[PDB]
């Protein structure tokens, strides 16, 4: 395919809308009618810094961090907050396979640099306080997946996926 | 005691275990077992001795007095063996599995206070700990028995060891309670090890086996009798069956390089026939070989076929289940790609895969078909019509298009058979293969079906075209 | 060595002879000598259509078809139901083997065009009706074989021989 | 009904096009609904004889050549070269089948005789040599669905499909 | 295989080789690859009388001489000295037993002839003093298996072995 963002979710309420413009096109990555939160591309070597996420290249594989995949906007066309890789849609680590990818993927991601003199001190926080859930459901799952999971009832598969979904570790400065 | 005979054999891929379920471990490597040649020469001899027994009599015995007729041979609880096995497999050598150093400390703290699952994968030379909770982190071990590249091939591109790697690559790991590190670094690294020893896989693996007997055993009643017929069980496990594991699927399958004897009163129609596989040269041909050493064991040369004899017992066939060679269900073809057909046979024998969605063009004469000859299905009936659907296939007597009917399975209700052929983790698979050849390199793939005895009657054409059209596509 | 003539044997009575070979020389392939019938070729994917049968050519190899192999000239000096075939003495497919036949082998095969415009809807054809049992034991066996099948023990026993062996298919129309 | 004309894959050069009208509708023998082809017809006795590119019956079940069944006739002036049958394609061997094909079925098959001045020993050898699989998806295959390299996503892969599907013997001499 | 020769291993040296050329193939029986010293054959009633030794021939079956066997010819066509047998290789006893061995083997051991006038009365002689195993290992190990033993670290542990594994009884007169 072409342009897609890797939205990360921790609890926080910092990037959570975030995005313009999408294709326009239904090739998602995460549909969600009836079946659980499937194709959840999660990442490694990063953090949510707690704050203002950036997703700080971390050097630690224990590290990583989790979110949804989607073909948004580069922060209403943006590039000095990303990587611009391309993927060859096997290198890609996703969970909860569900066969059907694209060959290429342009995969842009929030980026940031080391803050210096700081060590960065990657800390593991799972998801907690689920006000968020109504929060980020009706935001970024009722705002971009809003033709599945309004027509259906089957949503308490993902309530009490939405903690089981993404952890994530954090700098926590 | 003195040597009867030997055997100089081969053995394709052949996966024998062990303690820990593999051919190298610790301590030792045994890549042929003299224990499982001795246990499927008797498994191959009750089962040609029932198929001498449907084709004079029309009986079936059972094993337990098949054995106990056989039991001055082979041996039982009151009598030693008469022969007794000898494998010595080429190269000789120690050759333990020995891990000299796994650097994985970090994957350790990748798991504390938290209950994941490791999970190992072989991934272009190196292995990485799929942490199911994501994270790939790799690993740098140092160890023995060089993983070419092509059993890592062989394994991750048939479906079938791949699945039964399934239980020797992941294992949970609860760390919310107390944890440790050196409890921790030593749960992962045999984890390690009983991983990479399922790797120790070879082709061409030859190996002699030489056949004493004792001249001890004045001739009771049919020892030179019993015993020649023993050795014609031996040809027909040679060349129908193989030593190991999955041998139901190629695996383990076995060959003739060159056939010896040191007893000419005995061998000599056994070494001949033996002596007609080190050159085959046509697929057909050898397809005649495979019923000219057959029928030879029927009406032609009958081996003194003593059935008149208070030791048998003719089995119950609603309470007992005898597996038997039919002399019909049986194509050589020719192949040129061991490895390619090894791991084709999974299109032929999986409910799903391209080669009986084609011949059997359905869901429920598909699985019920498998479910009567592919052994053991896991069949959930937890689902709709899709139990008695494919029971209407498989009824001792009601509505048939496809005869697969089962000597007492009724419905409605569940008899001995119908929880046997539905919920018995242990069955045999009745449709079977193996690649054979020696000194031509013109490897031919053979397809049989076992003939049992639970089944009320079996169309045979039918049936045969489909097992041809199955040996067509498996290559 | 040179022509090898293949007779099969359906239930028709036309089918039975008409042929241009009686013994050949004094080298023969379906031998009789104390099993009864040995060497059984058998032509996989062809039928016989019971009428103006000389192996009506189909693809299914469900359909086969079982006959004898004698040598001598083939009917009529006429290519109209031949093939021709020099074979290599190891492409065949003969039942109840026994002898080393040479590697030189030219066998001719009763050929008819494929029905065209009509539908094969081909069946398969055991072989019963004792009484015409009793005619191929005389109506060819006896008519090919003159120095065998009346001075031996091996009589009545190619009976259940043919009675077990010899099926093949036919068009059923 | 229908009619429909054989074309398998070798890696000879008697494959150039020598085909007639079109399928007249777009319906092949065939279909494309993963990522490779379907429907493969297998004939089994036949082999390739690597130079005009017919295929001449032998009577050995072990002998491959498969291909897709192209619908159209052969110009009706090489009115022999071919078999014409007609059947309801249920005593076809069929590979990947994904379709009922309840009606009848007129398949036109390159033929040829032996004529054999000598012995015939067909050679099993299958596609590789990568050269020659991009050869023939362009003198093949861009011609049966019309369909190819315009917003495909499978012919890269369909090499792959070809490769290991599609096996042929051949005489070799 | 073919003709091969045994060599006793006696700590007098007059005949401390005295044998010509190797197989002319690449066979050999014994050898110390990595481990150890692999097949060594032992016969049984034979003395070695250790003065132009060669196996002078008794009756008892407490005698024994073990040593390798190597394939070599009997002393360029040597017509004095050999007993020129040929075995199943099932009648050889191998000491320390690794892989299968040939079909049949044409062994010409080193034999002397059984004398008069002087009654046997022999008595064992081991190995010891290692100034004495290095006299024999580059004269029969080193030679004769002149490719490796520069390689590995296998040069002490054949002065290992030789100090046990090669003991012999002596006629001593």
């Amino acid at each position: 395919s072409t342009q897609r963002e890797y939205v990360f979710i921790p609890i926080t309420n910092s990037i959570t809308i975030d995005v313009k413009i999408t294709i326009g096109g239904s090739d998602h990555i995460t549909n969600i009618d009836e079946r659980g939160i499937h194709n959840v591309l999660v990442i490694t070597g990063y953090a949510v810094d707690e704050k203002n996420g950036r997703l700080v290249p971390t050097l630690d594989p224990c590290d990583y961090v989790k979110g949804i995949l989607v073909a948004g906007t580069p922060q209403q066309a943006q590039s000095n907050d990303f990587l611009t890789l391309k993927l060859p849609a096997n290198k890609l680590y996703l969970i909860r396979k569900k066969g059907n990818i694209s060959d290429d993927l342009k995969i842009y991601i929030p980026y940031s640099s080391p803050d210096a003199r700081n060590s960065m001190k990657t800390k593991p926080v799972s998801i907690s306080d689920d006000t968020i859930v109504n929060n980020i459901i009706k935001e970024v799952f009722d705002k971009i997946y809003n033709i599945t999971q309004k027509e259906k009832v089957k949503i308490e598969k993902v309530k009490e996926d939405i903690k089981e979904l993404f952890s994530y570790y954090a700098l926590e400065q | 005691e003195e040597l009867l005979m030997s055997l100089k054999l081969k053995a394709l891929y052949p996966l024998t275990g062990g303690y820990n379920r593999h051919s190298i471990n610790p301590f030792y490597e045994e890549l042929v077992r003299p224990t499982e040649i001795k246990g499927l020469w008797r498994w191959w001899n009750r089962v040609l001795f029932n198929t001498l027994a449907y084709s004079t009599k029309g009986k079936l015995y059972t094993y337990e007095s098949i054995d106990r007729l056989f039991e001055d041979v082979f041996g039982s609880e009151n009598k030693k063996s008469a022969v007794r096995l000898e494998v010595i497999t080429d190269e000789g050598n120690d050759n333990r599995f020995e891990l000299s150093y796994v650097e994985l400390d970090k994957v350790i703290d990748c798991l504390r206070n938290y209950k994941r699952k490791v999970s190992l994968d072989f991934i272009d030379n190196t292995l990485i700990a799929e942490i199911e909770g994501s994270t790939k982190i790799p690993i740098s071990f140092k160890s023995n028995l060089d993983i070419d590249k092509i059993i890592k091939d062989l394994v991750h591109n048939n479906k079938l060891l791949s699945f039964e790697l399934l239980g020797f690559k992941s294992v949970e790991i609860d760390a919310t309670k107390i944890s440790d590190k050196k409890i921790l670094k030593e749960i992962l690294r045999d984890l390690i090890t009983n991983y990479l020893e399922y790797f120790n896989i070879k082709q061409e693996v030859t190996f002699t086996l030489n056949i004493y007997l004792d001249k001890s055993r004045e001739h009771k009643q049919n020892f030179e009798d019993k015993l020649k017929f023993a050795l014609y069980s031996l040809l027909v496990f040679i060349l129908l069956g193989g030593i190991g594991r999955k041998t139901s699927r190629g695996f383990g399958s076995l060959s003739i390089i060159d056939v010896k004897c040191y007893d000419n009163s005995i061998c000599k129609k056994i070494e001949d026939l033996a002596k007609n596989f080190l050159k085959i040269s046509s697929g057909n041909e050898l397809k005649s070989k495979i019923e000219s050493i057959l029928d030879c064991i029927k009406n032609s040369c009958i081996d003194t076929l003593y059935i008149e004899n208070n030791i048998l017992s003719e089995i119950d066939p609603k309470k007992n289940v005898v597996y038997f060679i039919n002399s019909d269900l049986f194509e050589v073809k020719r192949i040129n790609d061991k490895e390619k057909v090894l791991a084709n046979i999974y299109k032929a024998v999986s409910s799903e895969g391209c080669c009986i969605k084609s011949i059997i063009t359905d869901k429920y004469v598909r699985k019920s078909f498998l479910i009567a000859f592919g052994g053991y299905r896991k069949v959930e009936k937890d689902k709709g019509l899709d139990i008695g659907f494919i029971k209407n296939y498989l009824c001792e007597t009601c509505e048939t298009v496809s005869s697969f009917n089962i000597v007492d399975f009724l419905l409605s209700e569940g008899s001995f058979m119908s929880d046997y052929i539905l919920q018995y983790e242990h069955r045999n698979s009745l449709l079977r293969f193996k690649l054979i050849s020696d000194n031509s390199n013109n490897s031919y793939l053979i397809g049989y079906i076992l003939h049992s005895s639970y089944f009320k009657k079996i169309d045979i054409k039918y049936v045969r075209c489909i097992l041809e059209k199955l040996t067509y596509c498996v290559i």
